[PDB]
């Protein structure tokens, strides 16, 4: 609880996002 | 209880090959946590570490210019989970500080692109320093120390995301926290000053766009530096406005560990 969140946690959330949309199918 | 296992060393079988490692490292990531003993198994072998190092390797060509998508980051953060996972274990934290793998790391940290793929390859980078200095250890202190991480951490505590400053931030907390950390920190101005500039900054960033989270661990760094004497007389004219003021108070009547941090740090400066 001293950093509150997970690092790679918030990593894979943050580029979930981005590798949906960044290839163009 | 061996069907777990079972998979476990099929996996750890699939790194070598490079046609099976991309989801060989998605699956053992998944399993950093569940696993207890994942990393004295993921070190065994010079092959297993050898092919995680191989994964960093790969992707240091998309430093100059700054060309990584998402799908290499995210690919590459799953060795970096691997590595964290060495890293926190009491069997192999000697071992892998002993290897200096941090340094294949420290490229990343250097990188200043704000793109989501750098930004959040910066913010898991640092977690595998976070949770090395986690650990509370002499040696890992050291090697910190040796290796130049504060100037790393400064600069992202400036530039960076939100979560990637919280992390830079709790590795210099806690290199602070440890007395041989703060000696040298406070052994010359410079040194001093190139984080209370920083520490100063990020104070101004916090009173026009509030972080509770950010601003717990940026005023711990602050109580700690006045535990030295030369800190805190440098403190008594250097220290922020908005710390002495009512700026923080509203947020700050929610954190009171916090606010209660403060409160000891204004006592310290007033002798
Ligand atoms: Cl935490
Ligand atoms: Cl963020
Ligand atoms: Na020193």
């Amino acid at each position: 609880d001293d950093l509150g969140f997970d690092p790679f946690v918030e990593t894979q959330k943050g580029l979930a996002e981005l590798m949906e949309n960044e290839v163009v199918q | 209880h061996m069907l777990e296992r079972e998979k476990i060393y099929q996996w750890i079988n699939e790194l070598s090959s490079p046609e099976t490692r991309e989801n060989a490292l998605l699956e053992l990531s998944k399993k950093r946590e569940s696993v207890p003993d994942l990393a004295p198994m993921l070190w065994h072998s010079f092959g297993t570490i050898a092919a995680l190092l191989q994964e960093i390797v790969n992707i240091y060509p998309s430093i100059n210019p700054p060309t990584l998508t998402a799908h290499q980051s995210n690919r590459v953060c799953n060795a970096l989970a691997l590595l964290q996972c060495v890293a926190s274990h009491p069997e192999t934290r000697s071992a892998f500080l002993a290897a200096h793998i941090p340094l294949f790391l420290y490229p990343f940290l250097h990188t200043v692109s704000k793109t989501r793929p750098f930004e959040y390859l910066r913010l898991t980078s640092l977690g595998v320093i976070g949770a090395l200095v986690k650990t509370d250890e002499q040696e890992v202190i050291n090697f910190l120390l040796t290796t130049e991480i504060i100037p790393l951490c400064l600069r992202i505590m400036e530039s960076g995301s939100e979560l990637s400053k919280t992390v830079a931030t709790f590795i210099l907390q806690k290199i602070l926290l440890d007395d041989t950390g703060l000696a040298y920190i406070c052994q010359t101005y410079e040194r001093f000053s190139h984080v209370a500039m920083i520490l100063g900054k990020m104070v101004l960033q916090l009173s026009k766009e509030p972080s509770a989270r950010l601003l717990k661990h940026v005023v711990r760094c602050y109580l700690r530096l006045s535990d030295n004497p030369r800190a805190r007389e440098a403190l008594r004219q250097c220290l922020p406005d908005q710390l002495k003021d009512t700026t923080f108070a509203q947020v700050l009547k929610d954190d009171t560990t916090t606010k209660r941090w403060l409160a000891q740090l204004v006592k310290n400066l007033q002798e």
